[PDB]
């Protein structure tokens, strides 16, 4: 048994936002909805399909019919930006089932393109017989970004680790990607390049062993 | 105040075992079904186990069936999770949670509704040893950082197994323009991160920039000056 | 030992359907033959199981829900029915594996002048889910204007009493019901028939 949610849902402040939750004969069970802000525990915002716990704002409503439960937030506000999970406890076997979650984003800012800075391996690290390229992406208000590494327009296969976007102090987001190389393969390509994609707009930055 | 407090997490080696506690206070604990739910880093909420108000009935998720044991001491207001044969994919924050429905005690009937009370969580990292301190390398500001209004410089903190690392600049004197990133977990099992500061291009001659790195668990402290060499 | 079915079926007092009583039965040898060989049961419908081969199988738990309704409402204690009872009092799931047992209790639950202890739920804002039970006495609002004290414009108390008199029609006489649900989890099977592999 699986409960399947939309991965992401964005909404302007004040607009109505809806998150769906689909499962087999879900109408025949009760659905719960939980809110989780970053680095906080979950909180119950809807239970018994539609009931709202004590102290939960009235703009949170919920429905469940057929195979679809729906969490609705009318007049969506900045402080509602969070991950939302649905959950169902099967009347049979007492088994609990969560949804995959939904990243509700409230657009309280204007779109900002990322600022990409590519660092070649430090000479200390080279003297230590390793080499790490560091691609730092900053100031992209829409959190989502995509990273791609290349050696001379040829796409790099492995040795890449990339962070998920994180809020900086100015409420914008930043991410980092690292490419590991032996100093041989560092020195043995003309250049390396980091390609960063943000809302359909791609920017790349390049370094060379010479420069 | 209704309160759930998890404890007993930590770093533990795979195949070993570990016992988590959850302390309840401010409600009649003996009258509520209780849950264990976990969240791996950057993943969703995973149900782990559930136990009846009196401990009679226990249900587990398939991923932990046969390996974990849920139990409660109603006299001591406590919920326990015994985790045995820990695999690496068990690394997660573990929450205890209370069901909002309460049994009056009279006839073995219980219907689970939402989980209205949650603890703050306890973190369980299951990794194969290698508790080392990091190597800190400077990320010098280059000539293409120089030609904007401002320029970027940073510290790479590489290869340190204990996740907790602390990074300041100039003993905390330098605060604005600074983003320290979350760490990546390399397949090697060791963590690695970067800290960066945006800074006026023309100040690269006058103002010195040192990054201070503190890795408590290995008792490591490193200061590294970032020059534009 | 012998499973305490005696205490459930021959129970001195029974529960109102709206507050149906559940007994979990565990850790005993269940002689189901003692039930289906008491030919005093007016209804004995089993779904998904054998009649007698239950006497050979083992289960993690056996749950016995029991209550009192009127005779013509017995047909509602079955999968996918509607009606006052199945909608507002005791709903069975569609995939129900287990047994419904009912018998006439006129000589025990009726009394000359009328018995008004056995209640049922008349009004509810929505249907019960399978194996759900509701015992709230919240004032039902059918009208538009809120009620907060006792009654006003369409503000009915949600429970109603059966009036069980010995001279009621057969359809309006009290029947005692017991619903056995069987649970076979991946854990020690504690409720076993005498003809099992275990003994
Ligand atoms: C209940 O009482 C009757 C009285 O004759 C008896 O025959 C029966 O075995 C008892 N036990 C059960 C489980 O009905």
């Amino acid at each position: 048994y699986e409960l399947t949610q939309p991965p992401s849902v964005s909404v302007s402040p004040g607009q109505t936002a809806s998150i769906t939750c689909s499962g087999d004969k879900l109408g025949d069970k009760y659905a719960c909805w939980y809110q989780q802000k970053p680095g906080q525990s979950p909180v119950l915002v809807i239970y018994q399909d539609s009931k709202r716990p004590s102290g939960i704002p009235e703009r949170f409503s919920g429905s469940n019919s057929g195979n679809t439960a729906t969490l609705t937030i009318s007049g969506t506000q900045a402080m509602d930006e969070a991950d939302y999970y649905c959950q169902a406890w099967d009347s049979s076997t007492s088994y609990v089932v969560f949804g995959g979650g939904t990243k509700l984003t409230v657009l309280g800012q204007p779109k900002a393109a990322p600022s990409v800075t590519l660092f070649p391996p430090s000479s200390e690290e080279l003297q230590a017989n390793k080499a790490t390229l560091v691609c730092l992406i900053s100031d992209f208000y829409p959190g989502a970004v995509t990273v791609a590494w290349k050696a001379d327009s040829s796409p790099v296969k492995a040795g890449v680790e990339t962070t998920t976007p994180s809020k900086q102090s100015n409420n914008k987001y930043a991410a980092s990607s690292y490419l590991s190389l032996t100093p041989e393969q560092w020195k043995s390509h003309r250049s390396y390049s980091c390609q960063v994609t943000h809302e359909g707009s791609t920017v790349e930055k390049t370094v060379a062993p010479t420069e | 105040e209704v309160q759930l407090v998890e404890s007993g997490g930590g770093v533990v080696q795979p195949g070993r075992s570990l016992r988590l506690s959850c302390a309840a206070s401010g409600f009649i604990f003996s009258s509520y079904g209780m849950y264990w739910v976990r969240q791996a880093p950057g993943k969703g909420l995973e149900w782990v186990a559930v136990i009846w108000y009196d401990g009679s009935n226990k249900y587990y998720a398939d991923s932990v069936k046969g390996r974990f044991t849920i139990s409660r001491d109603n006299s001591k207001n406590t919920l326990y999770l015994q985790m045995n044969s820990l695999r690496a994919e068990d690394t997660a924050v573990y929450y205890c949670a209370r069901d909002l429905s309460s049994s009056s005690g009279w006839d073995d009937y219980y219907y689970y509704y939402g989980m209205d009370v949650w603890g703050q969580g306890t973190t369980v990292t299951v990794s194969s040893a290698s508790t080392k301190g990091p190597s800190v390398f400077p990320l010098a500001p280059s000539s293409k950082s120089t030609s904007g209004g401002t320029a970027a410089l940073g510290c790479l903190v590489k290869d340190y197994f204990p996740e907790p690392v602390t990074v300041s600049w100039n003993s905390g004197a330098l605060t604005s323009g600074v983003h320290t990133f979350p760490a990546v977990l390399q397949s090697s099992g060791l963590y690695s991160l970067s800290s960066v500061v945006t800074v006026p291009s023309s100040s690269l001659g006058t103002q010195t920039y040192i990054c201070n790195v503190n890795h408590k668990p290995s008792n490591t402290k490193v200061d590294k000056r970032v020059e534009p060499k | 030992n012998l499973c305490p079915f005696g205490e459930v079926f021959n129970a001195t007092r029974f529960a109102s359907v709206y507050a149906w009583n559940r007994k979990r039965i565990s850790n005993c040898v269940a002689d189901y033959s003692v039930l289906y060989n008491s030919a005093s049961f007016s209804t004995f419908k089993c779904y998904g199981v054998s009649p007698t081969k239950l006497n050979d199988l083992c289960f993690t738990n056996v749950y016995a829900d029991s209550f009192v309704i009127r005779g013509d409402e017995v047909r509602q204690i079955a999968p996918g029915q509607t009606g006052k009872i199945a909608d507002y009092n005791y709903k069975l799931p569609d995939d129900f594996t287990g047994c419904v047992i009912a018998w006439n209790s006129n000589n025990l639950d009726s009394k000359v002048g009328g018995n008004y202890n056995y209640l049922y739920r008349l009004f509810r804002k929505s249907n019960l889910k399978p194996f759900e039970r509701d015992i709230s006495t919240e004032i039902y609002q059918a009208g538009s204007t809120p009620c907060n004290g006792v009654e006003g414009f369409n503000c009915y108390f949600p429970l109603q009493s059966y009036g069980f008199q010995p001279t009621n029609g057969v359809g309006y006489q009290p029947y005692r019901v017991v619903v056995l649900s069987f649970e076979l989890l991946h854990a020690p099977a504690t409720v076993c028939g005498p003809g099992s592999h275990h003994h």
